[PDB]
DNA sequence: TCCGCGTCAGACTCGTAGGATTATAGCATACGTG
DNA sequence: ACGTATGCTATAATGTGTGCAGTCTGACGCGG
């Protein structure tokens, strides 16, 4: 996987909600990971590594 | 006028393993794969024919 | 050495000391130059014994002269090295340490017993917070955690009167103080008060644990280890390599971590070091102990040299790579050799080529034996050299022993029992094994580079077993289906086809012969073709009423070839069988016929002769593969070019904006699907009868002798499906995702694909071959899962003495009868006298096997429905009777007692799934579905008979159906079901109920790519809870502005309109609701998700109009890939996410109370005075409409049926009928043939345990779930003694759980969850007395089944006799 | 008692192939056996 | 005497971190 930024979405983490939760992820060549992700209530979250 | 580019040769889709198979065009991709995989396993003979 | 049981209990610190022969006090392995044990080290000989057989270290006492002498200097005994893997050790832990398997292996166990959580215990262990052991002053109560702040408060204030400590020390004292006697009574009292579900569950489990703990004799303190056992050094080896290197197991390394830290703790306790340091040392010590027992569990597994984790103890008992699966149930075996196999077309069925140099090494001890007899070898090393030199006369001795000696031939993988068959070896000079063509089918052995393992049966019993059971001749029919697996294919079929098949005049037409020998005379003389119609005088031999054979001589108009084949045909079968053109399907009946008539001998001969003549005449033909043979039909370019413009038409309509993307997607598939079948049939219509050019006078029409066609028509290789790609059209390929490419492959293999046509072909090819590799594990894992639960089933009794059986009906699905009742009820014992229509005389006895000839009289009498003695209806405790099972389909007559069915059943079920996941996964690569079920056409005249149907007449004048599971029968003259169809919801019927129809009439018509919502009442449409943006969306066009509304589901829906249900409410002209005729339901159809609506608000409607159109996208070839999961889920008994509701007890329905649409039901039975209430959703529609005569388990809702819901209500024979139908439906879709009795085996095993409801004479009581056989044996003594009956209610169990339920813990740990199984078995102190096969195969004893059944029962009378 | 999200359990069976680590001072009396 | 083992040195120095992060369906077990 090529470093940079990448936008994905688990087409149904919770098929309970069945909500397409969108997420972004900064992939470096060296360094820590930087992810942003929504949730069932569309609250933006950040999960380093 | 809508065409902007064109495939150079007719062999660029395939690899080296597959470019040696004659009449590939008349062969199923499942048997073509096995054929190119076995062509790599071909022990050279006493007299090169 | 010969025992009865194996027990598992908790290792007491005192017990661990009993096995240990010393205490390892140092990590020192060996000295560096002197490669010898160190002083009380990990390889110490003073603890684990001497190195060599009878040798001390320093070398003072040597061999047996000093039998059991203990040396002075080194202090080492002089016994065998035997003891170095037997003798154990121990370590005296400075501070006590907790066991990870009684802490982390959930349930907590140590926490479950204390009534204490995990966090609480761990924070005590890692020294974060203290815990109260016992507070004299009732200020602080037990098991109350105090932070480092809260401990200090109680110390100066209260103090002394409260005893609280920290670390593994504390929790041990907590376990040592707790009273199992008192806290058992306390929990029983709290249970009598007001009991719920969760409260009673928790209490009963703890209650049983507490009683189990007292009766197991285990003490809860042994959960903490004061003593740590050491593994024998030979079982954790330090051995030197050939290269001067050494090598050690990871245990030794993990051991050195434990001993170092433990000794460092002894040192720090000597120094009286500050507690902060002592804490770290204790945390470390526990980290090391926990890492030794189970490394990767509590935290990060301690990684070692190659950055990989150290292999711990538990790991060698854990899973595949553990001792069980890898080094015990499976073994590498002596007298075993494997080699590339090649064909053996000269061999008979009971023969196989075995290389000389192979059989040489294999039979090495049998040469040395026969050599000493003749006196050629005086000793064995003399015989060894005689063999080595390979001298001439040794070959002749080897050749002597091998004669009349069977060998086992295995091919991987071993799916079913036929994966090994025995033969009589024939020595051949060459490194290749030569195998018999007909049994190639059983192995699935292709001579394309296959290897087969050889095994020599040593013991005379093994020679008899191999000749009796495992011989190729004794194994013909599959155990799965009563059908021959020993059936020609490939060349053999083609040769017979060439022979029998006829042609016009030819050389010598219409000639006249004395015998089938004159036909061979004239053909080989060159004055007749095998395809010439000539009258021949053949004398056929027909069996009479007795055993005597009747002879009949007559003139038969066949062909020269057919006549010659009669020579192979034994005398006892009719000639009409070889009078047809023989193909693979026809040939399979010849051998079956031959078998059911004459017997075994005649068939083996026949089978071989068929094979020989097949190959020979196949080669005489000269059958080839020219490219002029792959004929494309005349008008392919004419069909496609105009079938392309057809698709181009809809493409322009879509961009205009009328036909939706999903409707177009289904509509374009139907065009291509018609064109594909159009090209396929034009091909064979031009290829089958290409021979329109004959002779005689002028012309005649005849079958085509095109090489490729013959090779497909005969059923030799390929089919109409393959030829389509060759001369016709390749067809539509499948993506690796599962979706089908919109653009298929136009070209074939003759004309040649362009560059993309091949690129496109790849997508379907790679995904088809990806599911050959990856999907195979699910199917093979199923075989494993099935087997374990069905290990124990063996035929025990002869007659169970039970009346119970299983009523079976004919599988008549999809017009043409799918499976005849005769075939369904074949070789199954009846449970009830089943006579002929006129009830006035019996014809079939109750307890009698149904042979094919008895089933023929069922056809004359036309049996309606039959109660067959089933497996599940068996009363035999621990096994089944031969009557319940019936015939062994593999054999052909009633099953032997002692034959192990369960394993035969499991194999039969997993083979087809594992075999249909590789055969058309490597040779296929494209979808071939045709789900255009638009309309039912009835074929024979009949009266229309609908059932479970509730229809309503529409504006047009057409009977529209408003019921989901509507069935359509076809009733004949006398009044019996011939054809049967599934008419779906919102289908338009041509004629209603009771009306006559003619043959070839469209009785029903509908749209397949749509699921309409149809009304029952007329008036206007109202929008309720259909707010734009929240629940639905809107999209308009141009000039006028026709908008469509699309209903969003919880996936595409906001949190605003989640509890809002969208529905199209019906109203009248005034604006009020319209009642549905004869119900208090205002008309309201709830629309589900992705429901497309064309009518907007305020539109007039009649009854029968379509309100909305729910899309029905399902164009993914289920095959075996997406059909096995559904099988697994059924067996594993996983309730669906939309189970259908059923009535519990019979009586009067009475609708009750409601909650914002959530419907209740206050049912008040006629006999039962106490009401029963159950809740129901709003959006879900029912089937009954209130106030009704409902019985036990009527259908109230529609959807998937939960297997637990079926047995709970409608008994055993209902859940058995469900699984059997449901499973077979998936396999019948694939053409997998399995007898229902094999599934019934697994079903029976899934009904093993049962929950008790009512107190009995034994201490059963409520909440216990015991096996069904044990509780019924208690009922045997109860009906004799009286006392209190133990009422019950059988429960259904999934495969994975039914395996872990069996009293045998050895069988459970050998399966999976091995970490948990052992811990639960240790705490219970359970003893396994071994009944299953896994149990006795492990210990390497006689299997309590099959050959060993006669032996094991002779030991059971040793126990009975005192 | 029910919902949410944490850990923990599986993932077919047999055959073949070949290799490499870093570093722990420095010197002077104390402890164990021919 | 020979090998192993124990012992002491005196500038000041006083809280670690390291490393793989598209598995997945299914099933409980503690809080909230
Ligand atoms: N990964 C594999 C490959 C092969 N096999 C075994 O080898 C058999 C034959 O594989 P193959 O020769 O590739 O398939 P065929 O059906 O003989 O097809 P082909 O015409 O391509 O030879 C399979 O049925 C199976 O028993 C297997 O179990 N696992
Ligand atoms: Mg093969
Ligand atoms: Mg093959
Ligand atoms: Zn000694």
């Amino acid at each position: 996987r090529s470093p940079g930024v990448f936008f994905d979405s688990d087409k149904g983490k919770t098929h309970s909600s069945g909500k397409v939760l969108y997420n972004a992820r900064i992939i470096p060549y060296r360094g820590s990971w930087l992810d942003f992700e929504f949730d069932p209530k569309d609250n933006l979250f950040v999960r380093i590594d | 006028d809508q065409v902007d580019y064109m495939d150079v040769s007719t062999q660029q889709v395939v690899s080296v393993g597959a470019s040696l198979i004659p009449f590939l065009e008349h062969d199923d991709a499942n048997r073509a794969l096995m054929g190119a995989n076995m062509q790599r396993q071909a022990v050279p003979t006493l007299r090169a024919d | 050495e010969e025992f009865d049981a194996i027990k598992i209990a908790l290792a007491s610190p005192d017990m661990i000391r009993s096995w240990s022969f010393g205490e390892v006090k140092k990590p020192e392995t060996i000295n560096y130059r002197t490669f010898k044990p160190e002083r009380d080290g990990l390889f110490c000989a003073r603890i684990f014994g001497p190195v060599k057989d009878y040798e001390c270290l320093c070398g003072k006492y040597k061999r047996l002269k000093h039998r059991g002498v203990i040396c002075e200097k080194c202090g080492v005994e002089v016994t065998q090295t035997k003891v170095r893997r037997e003798r154990m050790g121990h370590i005296e832990l400075a501070s006590p340490t907790a066991h990870i398997w009684f802490l982390k292996s959930l349930p907590s166990r140590i926490g479950l017993l204390l009534d204490m959580p995990l966090r609480d215990i761990e924070r005590v262990l890692y020294f974060e917070s203290y815990v109260v052991i016992e507070g004299g002053m009732t200020n602080l109560e037990r098991q109350q955690i105090l932070t480092e702040e809260q401990y200090l408060d109680a110390l100066e204030e209260f103090g002394d009167e409260f005893d609280a400590k920290m670390g593994a020390e504390a929790i041990q004292a907590l376990l040592k103080s707790m009273d199992l006697e008192q806290e058992c009574e306390q929990l029983r009292e709290e249970l009598n008060e007001t009991n719920s579900e969760t409260k009673r569950k928790k209490l009963t489990k703890r209650i049983k644990l507490l009683e189990a703990f007292v009766q197991s004799g285990n003490k809860p303190e042994w959960m903490i280890l004061t003593v740590l056992p050491v593994l024998p050094p030979d079982l954790r080896p330090l051995v030197p390599l050939d290269g001067g290197r050494f090598a050690t197991s990871d245990l030794n390394d993990l051991y050195r971590r434990v001993i170092n830290r433990n000794n460092r703790l002894k040192r720090l306790l000597d120094l009286a070091a500050p507690d902060i340091i002592v804490r770290n040392e204790k945390r470390m010590l526990q980290e090391a102990v926990d890492a030794l027992l189970d490394n990767g569990r509590r935290g990060r597994a301690i990684t070692g040299s190659n950055k990989r984790p150290l292999k711990s103890l538990a790991d060698m008992i854990k899973g595949k790579q553990g001792r069980f699966r890898q080094n015990l149930l499976g073994k590498r075996v002596d007298y075993s050799g494997r080699s590339v196999i090649t064909v053996g077309p000269y061999l008979r069925l009971h023969q196989c080529g075995l290389p000389k140099k192979m059989a040489l090494e294999l039979f090495k001890p049998f040469i040395y034996g026969k050599l000493e007899l003749r006196g050629l070898a005086t000793t064995i090393k003399a015989a060894k050299k005689m063999v080595e030199r390979e001298e001439a006369v040794v070959w002749d001795i080897l050749d002597e022993v091998i004669r009349e000696h069977p060998v086992l031939l295995n091919r991987a993988p071993t799916l079913h029992r036929l994966g090994i068959q025995a033969f009589e070896p024939v020595l051949i000079e060459g490194k290749a094994i030569q195998l018999h063509p007909l049994v190639c089918a059983a192995y699935n052995a292709d001579f394309d580079g296959d290897q087969m393992a050889v095994h020599v049966p040593l013991t005379l019993e093994a020679q008899l077993e191999a000749r009796a059971l495992m011989m190729s001749t004794n194994n013909i029919l599959s155990p799965a289906n009563g059908e021959p697996i020993i059936v020609p294919s490939q060349d053999v079929v083609l040769g017979l086809y060439y022979m029998t098949r006829d042609c016009v005049n030819a050389k010598g037409e219409g000639m006249v012969l004395t015998g089938p020998k004159e036909a061979e005379r004239l053909y080989r003389s060159g004055l007749a073709s095998l395809h010439a119609r000539v009258k021949v005088r053949i004398t056929e031999y027909e069996k009479d009423a007795n055993g005597e054979l009747v002879a009949k001589t007559s003139l038969k108009d066949t062909t020269v070839g057919r006549a010659i084949l009669w020579m192979i045909v034994p005398k006892g079968l009719p000639y009409s069988i070889v009078n047809q053109a023989l193909g693979k399907k026809a040939i399979s009946k010849m051998l079956n016929t031959c078998y059911r008539i004459l017997g075994l001998k005649p068939t083996v001969i026949f089978a071989d002769q068929i094979m020989y003549t097949g190959f020979a005449y196949a080669a005489r033909s000269g059958a080839s593969v020219g490219i002029d043979d792959m004929v494309i039909p005349e008008k392919k370019h004419e069909i496609i070019s105009e079938a392309e413009a057809e698709v181009a038409e809809i493409q322009e309509q879509f961009q205009s904006g009328l036909v939706t993307a999903g409707e177009r997607y289904n509509k374009v598939i139907d065009i291509w699907a018609a064109a594909n079948d159009r090209v396929s049939k034009a091909m064979m219509d031009n290829l089958q009868t290409e021979t329109v050019i004959n002779r005689d006078g002028q012309e005649e029409k005849q079958v085509s002798f095109n090489s490729i066609y013959m090779m497909a028509d005969s059923g030799a290789r390929g089919s109409a499906a393959q030829i389509r790609q060759l001369a016709g059209m390749r067809g539509l390929m499948a993506k690796p995702d599962g979706s089908i490419i919109e653009t298929p492959i136009t070209a074939n293999f003759r004309e040649g694909l362009n560059v993309l046509q091949y690129f496109i072909s790849t997508h379907g090819a790679r995904k088809g071959l990806a599911d050959t590799a990856l999907k195979t594990a699910n199917s093979g894992y199923l075989t494993r899962r099935l087997v374990d639960v069905a290990q124990d089933l063996v035929v025990t009794e002869d007659d169970c003495g039970t009346h119970e059986g299983i009523m079976m009906t004919p599988v008549i699905e999809g017009g043409d009868v799918k499976e005849p009742l005769r075939d369904r009820v074949l070789g199954r014992v009846t449970a009830e006298d089943v006579l002929k229509p006129g009830t006035a005389d019996i014809l079939v006895p109750r307890n009698t096997l149904l042979h094919e000839q008895w089933c023929d009289l069922l056809e004359e009498n036309s049996v309606d429905a039959v109660k067959v003695r089933s497996v599940v209806s068996c009363d035999t405790d621990f096994g089944v009777c031969a009557h319940c099972y019936g015939r062994d389909l593999a054999r052909g007559h009633i099953i032997n007692k002692g034959e192990a069915i369960g394993v035969i059943a499991a194999q039969s079920i997993g083979e087809p799934g594992t075999q249909l996941t590789m055969r058309t996964f490597h040779i296929g690569g494209a979808a071939s579905r045709a789900a255009a079920e638009s309309s039912i056409q009835v074929k024979n005249k009949g009266s229309i008979k609908l059932s479970n149907v509730k229809s309503v007449v529409n504006s047009s004048g057409k009977l529209v159906i408003t019921s989901r599971n509507t069935e359509l029968k076809l009733i004949d003259e006398f009044g019996r079901t011939k054809e049967s169809y599934k008419v779906p919801y919102g289908a338009v019927l041509a004629k209603g109920d009771g009306e006559q129809v003619a043959g070839g009439e469209t009785v029903a018509n509908w749209d397949p790519h749509t699921m309409p919502v149809i009304t029952e009442v007329s008036g206007f449409v109202r929008f309720t809870d259909m707010i734009d943006g929240q629940t639905i969306t809107r999209q308009t066009d141009e000039l006028t502005g026709l908008s469509s509304l699309v209903v969003l589901d919880s996936a595409e829906r906001t949190a605003g309109g989640k509890d809002l249900r969208p529905a199209l409410k019906i109203v009248d002209a005034q604006g009020n609701d319209v009642l549905i005729p004869g119900t208090d339901m205002p008309a309201q159809y709830f629309l589900p998700g992705k429901a497309i609506v064309q009518l907007e608000d305020g539109v007039q409607i009649s009854s029968g109009d379509t309100l909305a159109r729910i899309p029905q996208e399902s164009g993914g070839t289920k095959d075996i890939t997406g059909g096995l999961p559904r099988v697994a889920d059924l067996f594993e008994a996983r309730r669906p996410k939309e189970p259908a509701i059923l009535a519990e007890i019979s009586g009067i329905v009475s609708f009750g109370k409601e909650t914002k649409g959530k419907r209740r039901l206050v049912i008040t039975p006629v006999d039962g005075s106490d009401p029963y209430e159950e809740m129901i959703p709003k959006w879900r529609q029912l089937n009954v409409f209130e106030g009704e005569r409902v019985e036990r388990g009527d259908v109230i809702s529609d959807g998937p049926e939960a297997p637990h819901d079926i047995l709970r209500l409608r008994g055993v024979h209902a859940v058995t009928r469900y699984i059997v139908n449901e499973v077979q439906d998936v396999y019948r879709l694939q053409g997998v043939k399995i007898n229902d009795k094999h599934i019934e085996v697994i079903v029976r095993q899934m009904l093993r345990k049962a929950t008790i409801v009512n107190a009995g004479s034994s201490d059963f009581l409520e909440g216990e779930q015991v096996e069904y056989s044990r509780v019924k044996i208690a009922n045997r003594e109860l009906e004799a003694n009286g006392k209190v009956g133990a009422t019950y209610s059988r429960d259904l169990l999934g495969i994975t759980k039914a395996s872990l339920a069996t009293e045998s813990f050895i069988s459970a740990a050998s399966f999976q969850e091995t970490t948990r199984v052992l811990t639960e078995a240790a705490v219970a102190g359970k003893r396994d007395e071994l009944r299953g096969l896994k149990e006795n195969v492990i210990v390497g004893r006689l299997i309590p089944a099959g050959t060993g059944y006669a032996y094991h029962q002779d030991r059971m009378r040793r126990r009975a006799a005192g």
